[PDB]
């Protein structure tokens, strides 16, 4: 872990760095976007000059024939129209490899990761990952994949997707190795027009076991902060779309009787469910008092907007005036809270809400039941080991320009 | 297309086999239930059932009498009433809950609490 590392890239004082204590330098080419909430990871175009260069320590130039290594990192790849997309070529986004394409190299093809490994002789190896188009919800594209590959010289190379273990090939026809001075993140000869993003890369001067890959996998992000559908922190005052991670074909609806309905099949495209569809929601913190960022942490108090119109906000709010165990989620077209807040919580990329009388009495998990949204306790004694322990999971869709559906 | 058959008039002590023929779906992704209504009261749940796992559940005020059961093809409910109060005379609904959504049951439902309802069959326990 840190102490293999040999590379690390993070963001300090508008510029990247390396902190892994070899002193490596980063260097910005022409206009690379930083995500204002992360600015850890960055995007870089390929319709203008865009590209981040790293020059390696003399030391950590890998130029063994013997010594096991490992590479890491996030990557984001948009498929704006699912169509554009479609064309059958390889092009490059990392290059760590010499003039006599010696080294490695990460590049991309249609919903395709490309991992190459090539020697001072010319004997290259290769490993792939193609998660094909969507089938209902796609858990690859446009959002950020962990990409892992460990290499063992006196062994197998291993590509790993997420943390999961996924084409191994061995390497033992390989000889000596002498990659790159450079390590270039740059889209070269993409056929079309696009950007990619790329977050936490790191160089491991051994090849990395499996549960050092999944704390790697589980840690990199902020454990702490929650996360929306594509991976990025979830935000204060930004619309978003819902979607039950136990029924990812539907969508939630508003009704004229003020509450929500749950029995809304979502619309395909080909084989992708259509994202943007159903009510919009906005978070907004209860006690603002001015504290720090925008981004929605772990035991929150917040409220949680239904959005009508772009400027009429309509507090969400349980109703408990029924004999029902479980409360409908209702829509306050008055603007009364109804004297609740809403505590946010997550496991992994899943969001919970729960819904919570301000007297400290809690009135339960955001799940649905039946046909209509609801909010009920029995999610606290069954989040796991149950056929319906999802039901109160949920993931906040953001129209971006990455995911295009007309 | 939730159809229900079989109630009528019987006399204290009698029998009745009420089948529930349902279009569109199967049990296996739908626990079932029937549900009771007095003229003068509230919906009254009186039985459930899942068909993955064969756990049924009974009101207490009817179990021994009422035994729901499910057919191996899953298109068809079945209660089969035995013992019959008077108190039984009631409007019998077929009801059909997303068996993903919280499994809690209320004794007195609203309309929310389960996907599809059927059209109701009517069973009277009087003598004349």
């Amino acid at each position: 872990i840190k102490s293999s590392s040999v590379l690390n890239m993070r963001y300090k004082n508008d510029k990247y760095v390396d902190t892994s204590g070899y002193d490596s330098n980063i260097n910005i080419n022409g206009d690379v976007y930083k995500y204002p909430t992360n600015k850890n990871q960055f995007g870089i175009y390929n319709d203008k000059l865009s590209e981040v260069n790293i020059s390696q320590n003399d030391y950590i130039i890998y130029d063994n024939k013997y010594k096991n290594f490992s590479i890491s990192f996030w990557v984001r790849i948009p498929n704006y129209d699912n169509k554009i997309v479609n064309v059958n070529n390889e092009y490059t986004i990392i290059n760590c490899m010499r003039d006599n394409n010696s080294g490695w190299k990460v590049s991309l093809n249609h919903n395709e990761i490309i991992w190459t490994l090539q020697d001072n002789a010319g004997i290259n190896q290769k490993l792939a990952f193609n998660y094909g188009n969507a089938n209902g919800i796609s858990d690859y594209i446009n959002k950020w994949i962990f990409v892992t590959i460990t290499n063992d010289r006196l062994g197998d190379s291993k590509l790993y997707i997420n943390g999961n273990l996924i084409d191994q090939k061995s390497i033992l026809n390989l000889g000596n190795i002498h990659v790159s001075d450079n390590i270039l993140f740059k889209i070269v000869n993409c056929s079309y027009t696009r950007y990619i993003g790329i977050r936490y890369f790191n160089i491991f001067d051994k090849e990395l076991d499996e549960t050092e890959i999944q704390t790697l996998y589980s840690n990199e992000p902020n454990t702490n902060i929650l996360k929306d559908f594509w991976g990025n922190y979830l935000l204060y005052d930004k619309e978003y779309y819902l979607l039950n991670v136990l029924k990812p074909n539907n969508f939630i609806d508003r009704r004229k009787d003020s509450t929500l309905s749950i029995n809304n099949i979502r619309s395909t495209i080909l084989l992708a469910n259509r994202l943007y569809s159903g009510i919009k929601v906005k978070i907004q913190r209860v006690n603002n008092s001015s504290t720090n960022d925008n981004l929605v942490r772990k035991n929150d108090q917040v409220y949680i907007n239904f959005v009508a119109s772009k400027t009429h906000l309509f507090p969400l709010y349980a109703d408990t005036a029924t004999t029902n165990k479980e409360k409908t989620i209702k829509i306050s077209s008055s603007g009364n809270r109804f004297n609740q807040v809403v505590v946010m919580n997550s496991v992994g990329n899943n969001c919970t809400m729960n819904f919570k009388n301000n007297n400290g009495n809690n009135i339960g998990l955001l799940g649905f039941k039946a046909d209509t949204v609801v909010a009920s306790t029995w999610y606290y004694t069954h989040m796991r080991d149950h056929t319906n322990s999802n039901g109160c999971f949920w993931n906040f869709i953001s129209e971006e320009h990455g995911w295009q559906e007309k | 297309q939730l159809v229900e058959t079989g109630g009528g008039l019987v006399k204290p002590g009698g029998s009745l086999r009420l089948s529930c023929v349902v279009s569109g779906f199967t049990f296996d992704d739908y626990r079932m239930a029937w549900v009771r209504q007095a003229p003068g009261k509230e919906l009254e749940w009186v039985s459930s059932i899942d068909s993955w796992s064969i756990n049924t559940y009974y009101e207490d005020s009817v179990k021994g009498r009422f035994t729901i059961s499910t057919d191996n093809a899953k298109n068809t409910l079945y209660l089969q009433m035995s013992s019959l109060k008077p108190e039984d005379t009631a409007v019998y609904y077929c009801a059909a809950e997303d068996r993903l959504g919280v499994p809690t049951i209320n004794a007195h439902p609203s309309k929310y609490d389960y996907n599809y309802w059927g059209q109701g069959t009517q069973v009277t326990v009087s003598s004349e």
